[PDB]
């Protein structure tokens, strides 16, 4: 009941990847609103495609 | 406190009011009506018709008809010495193996 | 009636918290006994004695 | 099937233009009416289904649980009648509507011939229920359980419907018939033990499998007694019907991919019955009762033989009933206490005879006490089982034991015992209730006196 | 001398029975002597072989008289 | 079970409860009345012969020796009478057991069966109404500011009180209700 | 003297044994009538409330919503990820599951092998 | 009696040995078969004649449904629907007719076992025979096919049985 | 089954009792001497009276209730309140 139903079952499954989706989120909208910081991303991913795909 | 919220209301007795009460509803007249009908259509119409209907379902099933079919093949077999049960399901000189 | 602060809290670290607990569950503070910090989610509910 | 499907499609106007006090008595005649015209479905053949028309037919398979569904429906508004005296006629008429499109979408998922719309509709059966969870139940760990349902769910069947549509593309039908027909072996590889791994996952899921079944606790204890007497009956069965009809085509790989599934079904077994053993909560351990008996059924479509599809079957249709009876039981209780701790509430049997009557016969029921269809299913189980290895009846035999064990406690400590002093508010057993619980326990027993109509297509 | 018996409200529970004992058998009766009538009077079918160019019903292959109704 | 308990127990009340069950379980050796008597005479004799003892330290150790003899030589299954908790007859009728709470939920035709015994029942009812204010008053009344040093319960210190918290004592089922 | 008694888990040490009644020293008369306070405090209370004759429903008690909540709802925001918790839970949750599939395994490969060989006694085994 | 065909239920001719008493004592169990004679069988024989009698006068009858042979799953070719259907429903009537066989069969062992009672081992050898043969034959034909069996699959096992006798043949006769 | 009990029975029982006891003078015993103050007895002789009574009347009187029992009345009140006996 405890350390199996209660605890890992809940831990491997659906508290880890909620965990892990906050973490992304988090981390994803922890932006300040800067168009320089956003616009020199632009300006990577132009190179990053210009490069890599070809 | 930080609402301005309705206490909790006490619990309700239907047999306050309506001391014979089935328990469906406020209104005695109401609640009659659905015991009785609940009551007579349920037990009576669902459980007595359903289930003489499903006692006297035609045999679709084809277990008497299987075991007739039995019956006639088992006499024919013993009869003339063949066996009761046949060793293949198909025929192999229908069946063309691979060499 | 109950609030949320008479729910089982955590274990208690210090003695302004184990004297809370004890508190809380209609217990004195010296036998008031939480279960031991093992990670297996007591928490700060009393380890009362093992008789039935 | 549309003599079935339609009558239902006309309920809900009934519903919203019956008057304000005979809602109930509109819905449940009808939905007797429906249920009685329903009975027909069991007349099957011995040979090949009833192919009504190119979208709905009807088996040895499907007919059993759609009647367990038409005959549902009026248990659980006589329910929801009981617990919503106080809302207002418009909300009393969208719970209503609720549970009408739920036994609808049932109605269509068991009569529906190709897996895409199967899968269409038993999908859709997530919204009413979801819908009936987070907005009529009473506690506060609503929400959290409709959100582990719905995610546990969709978590499984999205790859079920990715499997379905290339399947689709592989072989140009998703028609059961044609899959059936035209099925070939499933080579050993790494694709087809994907395409195996995402169908019976999806069903696994919607049983539930052990490891992937604490959804079920959540909703089935956090939901109102009509959604917690349909999640047990009927939505537990989709897993069961799912994997029954998928295992088709998925052979050979189904003889070395159970493997991981019978074992984790057998011990998880073993452990919600060992669960139920020490619940502090009353429906918490009617819902693990649940899930070790969909994971004996899990265990017999895994192992796959023709005995063990008939004890499957047998075994869902008298778990469906026995849990509908048992939660409303605890609901009962509930209502008079308005607690779910077990040993709050004690000496009911000398304050309720009957009731406690019918504690007996549900507990007696739950257990296999022959010759009921609860024994007779998980006696064909047990016996399939121990031909498929012989330490099966071992751990058959311990799940018994503890079942046993955990269903005399639950009767002990419900019933037996001196009453609590303080509680003083235990009324007279209603009419209402006690008619639900003899309508929830007559038909298992005329079941066990006729028990060929609910052994699945094998008989 | 006699004592008063306490005991809890049985009358809703005798009037439950009551009730469930009449609605069974206000169609149980009149089913069971339905089916009395019908075995005694019109029996079941005696098998025999097909006549000749005659094509009979599904009915006509059933034999007891409810089970052909 | 009638009395409220205190914190502890005295020497004298330890040593009289040891005399007392060390007395039942020799009755349980000695079966029978005249060596159950004699065996008995002679324990009393030796409780006598100890009975004086200026020093507490060492009447406290000839209990503690005492109590440990008892423990290794009691009666592995000692006579119970049926009633008591380890008896054969114990918490037979608990089930028949039924209060006046469910007595009053009654039909009116079922109350009506009974005429002379509810109008009783409505007096007793009209009583308990009539009293609880001034029990509850009395009982805050005389407790302490701190609280309930013990579950003793007043009496009715007036000519026209009830003693406060008496309608379930009094009104509790009969030993032998069915 | 007398042989000793060794109390153990499930057959706990006699009240009339315990070294610790007899020593008492004047602290635990002060903690026993304070213990005494606290159970006459709750009764009092449950009593008030058990003869309120106004009363009509349940008495809720705090001490078992605290326990259903304990047992229940409380175990996982208080659980920590230790050596101790991880090595149980790995093997209470996973070694149970080889063992059978290993036993399990190794007594079907033995009857295929007895199936393959042809020396399985299979006669009268209709029923599967 | 005509019900069933006794060549289908075989029963050997009873032999009933005739009372030959040494006792003067009555006998009661005489007694009580002509006490239960004449209070229930002459009954139960009246109200028979009569439920009988009423029978008569409305005699009707039912029949035996014959099917045809149709093309088995060898004749069909492949992914032919509708040969592939009849052929499977054909196998299927016929997996049920000789399910009833070895029903018949097992019923005839049974009650010979407990009509021979004390001396069942022997005199029921000839009973034991024909169920051996049967159950082999049938599990030969229906032994593993599966859940999901089906007129393909019996014939594929019929396939790899005939290519290993063949296989065992060709050793043999190298 | 059994008759049932009376306050004139339980009172004559357990003076039968208290008389048939040696350390007692009969002469000198009514239903309201003290065990202790007028009759001149003490602990032990008053467990062994309760255990008396204990073996008349068939049943267990608690260790805590019976350290209280100091008066034939009281001994006879506390059965009759514990045996249901109101005539
Ligand atoms: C109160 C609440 C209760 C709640 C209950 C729970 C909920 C219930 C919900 C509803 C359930 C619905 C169920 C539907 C059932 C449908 C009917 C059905 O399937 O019937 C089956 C079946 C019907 O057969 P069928 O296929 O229609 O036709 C049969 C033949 O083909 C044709 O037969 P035939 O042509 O030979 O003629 C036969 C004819 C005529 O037969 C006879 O006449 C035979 C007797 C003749 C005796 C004559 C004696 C002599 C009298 C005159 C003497 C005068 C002279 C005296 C001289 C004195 C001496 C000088 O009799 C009949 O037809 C019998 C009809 C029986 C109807 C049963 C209905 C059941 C109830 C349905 C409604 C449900 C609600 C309850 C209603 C209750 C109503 C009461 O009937 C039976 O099985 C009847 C009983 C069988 C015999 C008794 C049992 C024997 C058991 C022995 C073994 C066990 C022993 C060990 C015990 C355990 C261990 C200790
Ligand atoms: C060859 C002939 C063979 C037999 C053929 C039989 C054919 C019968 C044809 C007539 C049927 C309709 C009339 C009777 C209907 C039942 C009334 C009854 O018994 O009431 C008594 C019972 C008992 O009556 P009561 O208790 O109210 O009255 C007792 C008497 N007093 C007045 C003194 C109190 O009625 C009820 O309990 C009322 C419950 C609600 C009934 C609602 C009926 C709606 C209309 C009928 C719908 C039927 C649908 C069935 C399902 C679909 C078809 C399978
Ligand atoms: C960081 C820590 C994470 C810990 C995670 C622990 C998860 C444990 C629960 C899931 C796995 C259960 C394994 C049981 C042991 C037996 C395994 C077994 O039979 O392997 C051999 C089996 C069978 O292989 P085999 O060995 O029999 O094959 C021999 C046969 N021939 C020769 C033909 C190849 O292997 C597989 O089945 C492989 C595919 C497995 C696919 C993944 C699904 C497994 C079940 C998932 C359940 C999810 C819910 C529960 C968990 C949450
Ligand atoms: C004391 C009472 C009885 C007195 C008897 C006096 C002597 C009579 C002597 C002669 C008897 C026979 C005379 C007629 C002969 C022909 C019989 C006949 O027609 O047989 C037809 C058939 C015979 O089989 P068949 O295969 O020959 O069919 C021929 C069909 N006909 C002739 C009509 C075209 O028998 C039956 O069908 C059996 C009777 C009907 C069974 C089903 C009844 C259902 C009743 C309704 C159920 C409930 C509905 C409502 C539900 C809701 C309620 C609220
Ligand atoms: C208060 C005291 C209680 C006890 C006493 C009660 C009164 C006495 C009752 C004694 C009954 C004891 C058992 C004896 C039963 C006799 C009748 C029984 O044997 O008939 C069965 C009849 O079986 C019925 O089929 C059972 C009905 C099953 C109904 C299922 C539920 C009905 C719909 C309910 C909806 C709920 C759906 C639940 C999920 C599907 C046998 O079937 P069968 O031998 O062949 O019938 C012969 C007729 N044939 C030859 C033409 C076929
Ligand atoms: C799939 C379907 C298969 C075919 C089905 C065919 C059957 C059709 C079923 C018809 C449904 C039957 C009616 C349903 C129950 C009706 C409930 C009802 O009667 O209402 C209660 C009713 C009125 O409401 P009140 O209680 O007064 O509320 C007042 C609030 N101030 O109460 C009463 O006072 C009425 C009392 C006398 C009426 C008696 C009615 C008896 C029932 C029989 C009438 C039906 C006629 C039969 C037609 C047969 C058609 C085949
Ligand atoms: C194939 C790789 C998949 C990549 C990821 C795609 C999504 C996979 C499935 C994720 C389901 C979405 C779950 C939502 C996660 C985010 C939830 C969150 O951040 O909060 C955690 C929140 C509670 O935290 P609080 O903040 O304290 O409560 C307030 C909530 N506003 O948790 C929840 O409520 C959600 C719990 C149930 C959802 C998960 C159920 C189990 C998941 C299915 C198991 C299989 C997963 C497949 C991998
Ligand atoms: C780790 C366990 C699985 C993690 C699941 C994470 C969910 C997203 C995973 C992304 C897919 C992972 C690879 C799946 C295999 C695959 O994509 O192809 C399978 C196969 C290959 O097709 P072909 O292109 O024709 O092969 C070439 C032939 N010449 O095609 C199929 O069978 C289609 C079936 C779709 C299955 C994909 C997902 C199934 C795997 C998940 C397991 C079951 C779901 C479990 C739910 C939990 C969610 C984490
Ligand atoms: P009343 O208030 O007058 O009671 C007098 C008392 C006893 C209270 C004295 O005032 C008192 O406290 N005296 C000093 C304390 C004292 O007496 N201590 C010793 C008493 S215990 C003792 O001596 C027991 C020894 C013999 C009995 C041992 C029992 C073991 C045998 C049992 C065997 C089990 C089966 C037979």
């Amino acid at each position: 009941s405890s350390l199996l139903d209660l605890i890992w079952l809940e831990t491997i499954l659906p508290k880890t990847t909620s965990f892990i989706q906050m973490k992304m989120s988090i981390m994803v909208s922890n932006q300040k609103g800067l168009i320089k910081l956003y616009f020199l991303s632009f300006l990577i991913t132009i190179m990053i495609s210009m490069t890599l795909f070809n | 406190i930080r609402l301005q919220e309705d206490p909790d209301p006490e619990d309700e007795n239907l047999y306050e009011k309506n001391p014979d009460s089935h328990g469906y509803d406020k209104d005695p007249i109401v609640d009659l009506w659905n015991m009785r009908v609940v009551f007579f259509f349920g037990f009576s119409i669902v459980l007595v018709l359903g289930s003489t209907f499903v006692a006297y379902l035609p045999d679709y099933r084809m277990q008497e008809w299987a075991r007739r079919e039995a019956e006639r093949l088992v006499k024919y077999r013993e009869a003339n010495g063949l066996p009761l049960m046949e060793s293949n399901c198909f025929d192999p000189n229908k069946i063309q193996l691979p060499e | 009636h109950v609030t949320k602060d008479m729910f089982p809290g955590p274990y208690p670290k210090t003695p302004e918290e184990r004297a809370a607990a004890a508190k809380k569950y209609n217990m004195r503070v010296e036998d008031y006994e939480p279960y031991p910090d093992d990670g297996m989610g007591y928490g700060d509910y009393p380890k009362l004695p093992d008789r039935s | 099937m549309l003599k079935i499907i339609i009558p239902t499609t006309m309920l809900l106007p009934m519903t919203w233009m019956s008057k304000h006090n005979m809602i109930w008595i509109n819905a449940t005649v009808h939905s007797l009416l429906i249920s009685l015209i329903s009975l027909s479905l069991l007349n099957q053949l011995g040979e090949n289904s009833l192919n009504f028309s190119l979208t709905f037919f009807s088996d040895s398979l499907s007919a059993p649980l759609l009647v367990l569904t038409t005959w549902l429906l009026p248990l659980m508004l006589m329910a929801s009648q009981s617990h919503l005296s106080k809302e207002t006629t418009t909300r009393k008429k969208l719970y209503i509507t609720m549970l009408i499109l739920l036994q609808l979408f049932l109605i269509m998922t068991f009569t529906a011939t190709e897996l895409i719309l199967f899968y269409i509709l038993f999908e859709a059966t997530l919204v009413p229920t979801l819908i009936i969870i987070t907005r009529w139940g009473n506690q506060t760990e609503r929400l959290n359980a409709g959100l582990y349902f719905l995610f546990y769910t969709l978590a499984g069947s999205l790859p079920l419907l990715v499997a379905l549509v290339y399947i689709q593309n592989t072989t140009g039908s998703l028609n059961f018939l044609i899959i059936h027909y035209w099925s070939h072996p499933l080579s050993n590889s790494w694709s087809n033990i994907f395409m195996w791994l995402a169908c019976i996952m999806a069903f696994m899921v919607k049983m539930p499998l052990y490891g992937l079944h604490l959804w079920l606790p959540k909703a089935h204890v956090e939901a109102p007694i009509a959604g917690s007497m349909v999640l047990a009956a009927v939505l537990l069965k989709l897993g069961g019907y799912g994997m029954m009809r998928i295992t088709t085509i998925l052979n050979p790989l189904t003889n070395y991919m159970a493997y991981p599934f019978l074992m984790l079904s057998m011990w998880g077994m073993i452990m919600t019955s060992s669960i139920c053993l020490r619940q502090t909560d009353l429906k918490s351990l009617i819902a693990y009762s649940s899930v070790s008996h969909m994971a004996l059924v899990i265990v017999a479509i895994m192992i796959q033989t023709p005995w063990s599809f008939m004890g499957a079957t047998a075994l869902m249709i008298a778990h469906g009933l026995t849990s509908s009876m048992l939660f409303c039981l605890a609901n009962t209780n509930y209502e008079r206490v308005h607690s779910r701790t077990m040993i709050l509430a004690r000496g009911l049997q000398t304050l309720l005879p009957l009731m406690a009557t019918w504690w007996l016969v549900a507990s007696l029921t739950n257990l296999a006490l022959p010759p009921s269809i609860n024994l007779i299913g998980e006696l064909f189980i047990i016996t399939a089982s121990f031909s498929w290895s012989n330490i099966t009846i071992i751990l058959m035999g311990m799940n018994m034991m503890i079942t046993a064990l955990y269903s005399l406690y639950m009767l002990i400590t419900t019933q037996r015992g001196k009453y609590t002093h303080h509680i003083n508010n235990i009324k007279p057993s209603f009419t209402r209730e006690n008619a639900l619980m003899a309508l929830h326990i007559l038909p298992l027993l005329l079941l066990t006196l006729n028990p060929k109509m609910i052994l699945g297509p094998l008989y | 001398k006699r004592l008063f018996i306490i005991k809890p409200s049985g009358f809703y529970d005798r009037r439950f029975l009551k009730l469930m004992r009449f609605y069974i058998l206000l169609t149980g009766i009149p089913v069971a002597i339905g089916i009395t009538l019908v075995n005694v009077f019109i029996g079941e079918a005696e098998l025999a072989d097909i006549p000749e160019g005659y094509v009979p019903e599904h009915w006509e292959y059933f034999k007891h008289p409810i089970s052909r109704w | 079970a009638f009395s409220a308990p205190a914190a502890y127990l005295t020497h004298q009340q330890k040593v009289l409860r040891l005399y007392k069950r060390a007395l039942r379980h020799l009755e349980s050796w000695c079966v029978h009345r005249d060596k159950y008597r004699y065996f008995a005479c002679l324990m009393r004799a030796r409780f006598d012969e100890h009975k004086n003892e200026k020093d507490m330290v060492k009447a406290t150790q000839l209990l503690r020796q005492a109590e440990e003899e008892f423990w290794y030589g009691q009666h592995p299954q000692p006579y119970i009478f049926p009633e008591s908790p380890g008896g054969t007859s114990y918490e037979r009728y608990e089930c028949y057991k039924v209060p006046e709470w469910c007595l009053d939920d009654w039909h009116p035709s079922e109350k009506a069966m009974y005429p002379d015994y509810f109008a009783k029942r409505e007096q007793w009812k009209r009583l308990r109404r009539e009293s609880w204010e001034r029990e509850v008053k009395q009982l805050q009344e005389e407790t302490p500011p701190g609280g309930p040093r013990t579950e003793a319960l007043p009496p009715a210190r007036k000519e026209g009180d009830l003693p406060p918290l008496w309608w379930h004592i009094v009104t509790r089922p009969r030993e032998r209700p069915m | 003297s007398f042989p000793k008694y060794k109390p153990s888990r499930l057959a706990t040490l006699p009240a009339t044994l315990d070294p610790a009644e007899y020593d008492i020293s004047p602290e635990t008369r002060k903690a026993q009538a304070e213990r005494l306070a606290i159970r006459s405090r709750l009764k009092r209370e449950y009593l008030l409330q058990y003869n309120d004759p106004n009363r009509l429903g349940v008495i809720e008690d705090p001490a078992l919503i605290r326990w259903t909540y304990a047992r229940s709802a409380n175990i996982y925001p208080n659980f920590r990820p230790t050596p101790k918790t991880s090595l149980l839970g790995a093997l209470f949750g996973i070694g149970p599951l080889f063992f059978w599939y290993y036993v399990f395994k190794t007594d079907r490969d033995k009857k295929e092998k007895l199936i393959q060989e042809g020396k399985l006694d299979q006669t009268f085994n209709i029923s599967y | 009696p005509d019900s069933w065909d006794k060549d289908v239920y075989p029963e050997p001719p009873r032999r009933t040995p005739a009372p030959a008493p040494q006792t003067s004592l009555p006998n009661p169990v005489t007694y009580l078969t002509k006490i239960f004679d004449l209070l229930v069988d002459r009954p139960v024989t009246l109200a028979r004649e009569f439920i009988e009698q009423q029978h008569a006068k409305n005699r009707y009858y039912y029949y035996h449904r014959e099917f045809r042979r149709v093309p088995d799953i060898t004749e069909c070719e492949e992914k032919d629907i509708l040969c592939m259907f009849e052929a499977e429903m054909q196998w299927r009537r016929d997996y049920k007719v000789d399910q009833e066989i070895v029903n018949i069969i097992q019923e005839r062992l049974k009650a010979c076992q407990q009509r021979e009672g004390e001396s069942y081992r022997q005199n029921c050898a000839k009973e034991l025979e024909q169920f051996t043969q049967v159950s082999k034959a049938f599990q030969d034909r229906y032994s593993d096919l599966g859940a999901h069996y089906s007129a393909r699959k019996c014939l594929a096992k019929q396939k790899q049985r005939m290519l290993a006798e063949r296989k065992a043949a060709k050793e043999a006769a190298a | 089954d059994a008759p049932p009990l009376t306050l004139e029975a339980i009172k004559d029982r357990v003076l039968y009792v208290l008389k048939l006891y040696d350390k007692i003078d009969p002469e000198k015993l009514s239903v309201n001497s003290h065990f202790m103050k007028d009759l001149g007895l003490d602990s032990l002789d008053q467990v062994e009276i309760i255990m008396a009574m204990e073996d008349e009347f068939g049943f267990e009187i608690p260790d805590i209730d019976a350290e209280k029992l100091m008066c034939p009345q009281e001994i006879v009140d506390y059965i009759a309140d514990k045996k249901d006996v109101y005539e």
